[PDB]
C-alpha cells in the first residue's frame, strides 16, 4: 500500500512543485526582509529619543 | 506489530488526503505571502523615510 | 485577514471599531466619506475612528483537531457500521431462515418438481524425461521465432540460471535438440536481470532494474551497449525479433522502438495513469501488441498508428490472467487463466469470443501456437492430459493421457516441432523436460 | 462522561434531543452537517436541536503519540474487525445472493413442477 | 461536565433544556416535583422535559498543549517584549553616551 | 498583520486599542488574565477592550509526519527560549555597563572640560 499512497501522493507533487517552491521563495524574502525591518525600527526609536533631547 | 497496526490505518488516512486545496489554498497562500512580501517592502522603506525626516527635523531644530 | 469590501489582503491594514473588520485604508476612508458610516454595520463613523494598525505550530494543533475530528466521525461509523453489519448479520443468518421459509418452501417445491420431473499431432502415449535442471524462475526469458532451413518459423522457449555470477539458457523446439548456452551476467554486482530476449546477429537484451539494458554479444561474450531507457515506469515487455530495433513496454503503457546500433529510437504510445501491466505479447504481423496484468486487464495496442486508441478486452478479475497467446492463424487472442481459457476472434467486435469460455487448484496448462492443442499435468495424479479444439464440437476434447514416473509444477510450456512435441514442467525452483512419444 | 462519536471527554459538549447522548460539538454539528440526522437514531435534526452544554512536558508529545497511536490501534482493531464482519456478511451476501439466483432457478422449475404432470 | 448545583461530576446525569446545563438527576427533580421550574432560570420545566444522559483525552491534550503552547509564547514573548524594549534602552543610553564621546573626541 | 507575540498569522485575531498592534487572541488574553496589561505598552488592557476582529504541504498529510513536524517545530521554540534567554542576558549586562559607561563618561568630561 505505501507506494500506492506515493502515487497518489506524486500526482499532487508534481501539481504543487509549481506553487511549492514560489512559496518557498517568498518565506527567504520574508525572513530578509523583517531582520532589516527591525533594524529600522530600532534607529527610530533612538532618534525619537535625541528628538525629545 | 502494534506500530504497524496504528500505521496502516495512518496511511489510510495519507491515502484519503487535496483536490479542493490543489489550486487555490496553494493560490492563496502564496498570494497572501506576496501580498506580505509587498508590505514588508513597503515597510522597509517607509521605515527608512521616517528615519531621514526625523534625522531632518533634529537638524533643522 | 482580508478587506471586507475587497476581499483580499490589505497593503495598509485599518480596523473599524464599529464592525470590528478589517479594510484597506484607502476603500474605508472613502467608504465613510461618501456616507459616513461603517460599511458593514451602517453606524455613523468619521474617519478619526478607524485603528489604523502598527507594522505553523497554531495552524498543526488546529489541523490535529480536524484531523482527530474526521478520524473520531470516521471510527464512530466504523463502530455504527459494524453494529448495522451484525445487526444485517444476524438478520441475514435470519434471511437464510426467512430463505428457508420462501426460498426452502421454494426447495421442497422444487424437490417435488425434479421428482415429479500447419501441421497435426500423432497419437502419444508414451513419454521419457530427456531432462532436469534448476533455474531462476524471476528472470523472465522470452521465447522466440526462429526461420528453419526449409523457410517457416519454430519457437524456441528458453528457461535462465543465473548463478556464480554467470547465465545459463537452456532453450528448445522440440524433443529432438535441447541446447544449453553460458555467457557472463555483465552486471558487476551479479545482480539478476529481470527480463531477457534476443536480437538479431548474436546479440541478447538484457534488461535491468532501474530501466537499464545491456546488449551482449552472446558468442563473443562482450558488451556491445549500455541503454538507459527514459521512463519511470517499470519495463515489463522487451522483446527483439521485431530488425533494426528492438521493442520495450512500460507497466503504464509506455510503448518504444530503440535502435540496437545507434540512437534511432521512437515513442508510439504515452503512459497512462489508470493502468498497470505485468507482461506483454506481440502478434505475428508485428502490429498489434497486447499488455496485461493478472486483475483482467488486457488492452491491445495497434502500434502502425500512435493515435488509435487501445481496445480494452473483457476479462473477470476473479479469472487471474497467467499468459496471453496469438495464434498461428492471426485472428485468436488466447487467454490463460488460472482454471479457465478465454479465446477471443480478432476479426469481429472487441469482446467477440470464438468459443465460449469453459472449464475443464491442482493443474497447470499451456496451449500450443496453433491454439488447438492442449496438454494439462495434474499434481494429484502425476499425469499429463492431452485435449484438443475440436472443430466439430467447437470444445476441448480429451485425447489421451500418460502419467510421469517421478515437487508440485506449478507452471509449464509446451513445444512442438518436427522432432517431435515436449512439455517444459517448472516448479519455483526447478524444470523438467518431457518427451512425448508414441 | 464520553462523546459517543469519539469515546474522549468532550471539550466542548453537547446533547442531542432525539438520542439523548453527549458528544464533542465539532464532531455532532459536521454529523448533522453532512446527514442532517442524529446519529444514533438516524431520525432528522437539524443543528438549531442539538444543545450546546453551558460549563510532563517534554514528554506529553509522547504522551500524545502513546495516546493517539492508542486512537490508531483502535482504528484498526475497529476497520479490521469491521473488515472480518463485512467478509463473513459478504458470504451472507453471497448466501442472499445465492439464495435470490437459486429462488429465480425455482421459480423456473416452478414452470417445470407446472409441466411435469 | 459537572452539575451546576454541586459543581460535582454528576452520579446520574441529565440536562434541563432551558437552562441547557447538565445536573444530577435527583438535585434537578427534587426543584421540578416541587416548582415546575428550571432553578436557574425559573422558566417552566416539567420531569419530562428534562433530558436523562444515556451513560457512555486526545483533545484534552491538544488543549494542554495549546495552553502550553500559549504559555511557551507568552514566556518567549516576556523575554522578546523585554529584549525589543531593553535593545531600545541600549541603543537610548548608547547614542547619548555618543553624544558625549563626540564631546570627548573634541576633548 | 502576522502576531506580534507569535510571528505567525494569527488563528483568531485580536487587535489591542492600546498599541494597536494584531495579536493571537489567546496569547493577548493570556497577558491580560497574568498582568492586567498590554504586553507591549504596558498600559492597563482588559479582555472586554480587546478587540476582536471578524494549507499543509503534500508530505504534511500523515499522523506521523505531522507529529514529528510538530515536535520539531515545538523543541525549535523550547530551544529558541532557551537561547532568547541567554541572549537576553547579554544584552541585560550590556545595558547596565552602558549606562554607567554615559554616567562614566559624564566624570570624564569634568575632568575634561
Amino acid at each position: 500500500r505505501m507506494q500506492h499512497i506515493t502515487q497518489g501522493r506524486t500526482s499532487m507533487k508534481i501539481q504543487f512543485k509549481t506553487a511549492m517552491p514560489p512559496t518557498e521563495v517568498l518565506l527567504e524574502s520574508i525572513q530578509s526582509k523583517v531582520e532589516s525591518i527591525e533594524q529600522l525600527q530600532r534607529k527610530l526609536q533612538h532618534v525619537q529619543p535625541l528628538e525629545q533631547q | 506489530l502494534g506500530i504497524v497496526d496504528s500505521y496502516l490505518k495512518h496511511q489510510e488516512i495519507v491515502l484519503d488526503t487535496l483536490p479542493q486545496t490543489v489550486s487555490n489554498q496553494w493560490r492563496i497562500n502564496n498570494d497572501y505571502i506576496r501580498q506580505t512580501c509587498t508590505i514588508v517592502e513597503e515597510m522597509n522603506i517607509q521605515q527608512r523615510k521616517q528615519i531621514n525626516d526625523l534625522e531632518i527635523y533634529r537638524k533643522r531644530l | 485577514m482580508l478587506c471586507a469590501i475587497s476581499g483580499k489582503v490589505p497593503r495598509r491594514p485599518v480596523l473599524s471599531p464599529k464592525s470590528r473588520t478589517i479594510f484597506e485604508k484607502s476603500l474605508l476612508e472613502q467608504y465613510v466619506k461618501d456616507t459616513g458610516n461603517d460599511p458593514i454595520t451602517n453606524e455613523p463613523l468619521s474617519i478619526e475612528e478607524i485603528v489604523e494598525i502598527v507594522p505553523s505550530i497554531p495552524n498543526l494543533l488546529t489541523s490535529l483537531q480536524n484531523e482527530w475530528d474526521a478520524i473520531m466521525l470516521e471510527n464512530f461509523k466504523l463502530r455504527s457500521t459494524l453494529d448495522s453489519l451484525t445487526k444485517k448479520l444476524s438478520t441475514v443468518m435470519y434471511e437464510r431462515d426467512a430463505a428457508k421459509l420462501v426460498a426452502a418452501q421454494l426447495l421442497m417445491e422444487k424437490n417435488e418438481d425434479s421428482k415429479d420431473l500447419a501441421p497435426k499431432w500423432p497419437i502419444l502415449k508414451n513419454l521419457e524425461l530427456l531432462q532436469a535442471q534448476n533455474y531462476s524462475r524471476n528472470i523472465k526469458t522470452f521465447p522466440y521465432k526462429e526461420l528453419n532451413k526449409s523457410m517457416y518459423y519454430d519457437k524456441w522457449v528458453c528457461m535462465c540460471r543465473c548463478e556464480d555470477g554467470a547465465l545459463h539458457f537452456t532453450q528448445l523446439k522440440d524433443s529432438k535438440t535441447i541446447t544449453t548456452i553460458t555467457t557472463p551476467n555483465p552486471r558487476t554486482g551479479g545482480e539478476h536481470p529481470a527480463i531477457i530476449s534476443r536480437g538479431p546477429c548474436n546479440r541478447l537484451l538484457l534488461l535491468y532494474p532501474g530501466n537499464q539494458i545491456t546488449i551482449l554479444d552472446s558468442k563473443t561474450n562482450k558488451v556491445l551497449r549500455e541503454i538507459e531507457v527514459d521512463s519511470a515506469n517499470e519495463i515489463i515487455y522487451m522483446y527483439g525479433h521485431n530488425t533494426e530495433y528492438f521493442i520495450w513496454a512500460d507497466n503504464r503503457g509506455t510503448i518504444g522502438f530503440q535502435s540496437y546500433e545507434d540512437d534511432s529510437q521512437y515513442i508510439v504510445h504515452s503512459a497512462k495513469s489508470d493502468v498497470e501491466y505485468s507482461s506483454g505479447v506481440l502478434h505475428k504481423d508485428s502490429l498489434l501488441l497486447a499488455l496485461y496484468s493478472p486483475d483482467g486487464i488486457l488492452d491491445v495496442y495497434n502500434l502502425s498508428s500512435p493515435d488509435q486508441a487501445s481496445s480494452r478486452f473483457p476479462v473477470d478479475e476473479e479469472a487471474k490472467i497467467k499468459e496471453v497467446k496469438f495464434a498461428d492463424n492471426g485472428y485468436w487472442m488466447v487467454v490463460e487463466c488460472d482454471q479457465t481459457v478465454v479465446c477471443f476472434d480478432l476479426r469481429k467486435d472487441v469482446g467477440t469470443l470464438a468459443y465460449p469460455t469453459y472449464t475443464i487448484g491442482t493443474v497447470t496448462y499451456d496451449i500450443d501456437d496453433s491454439g488447438k492443442n492442449m496438454i494439462a499435468y495434474s499434481n494429484e495424479s502425476n499425469s499429463l492430459t492431452i485435449y484438443k479444439f475440436d472443430k466439430k464440437t467447437k470444445n476441448w476434447t480429451k485425447d489421451e493421457e500418460s502419467a510421469l514416473c517421478l515437487a508440485d509444477f506449478t507452471d509449464m510450456d509446451v513445444v512442438c516441432g518436427d522432432g517431435g512435441i515436449a512439455a517444459i514442467l517448472k516448479t519455483n525452483d526447478s524444470f523438467n523436460i518431457v518427451a512425448l512419444t508414441p
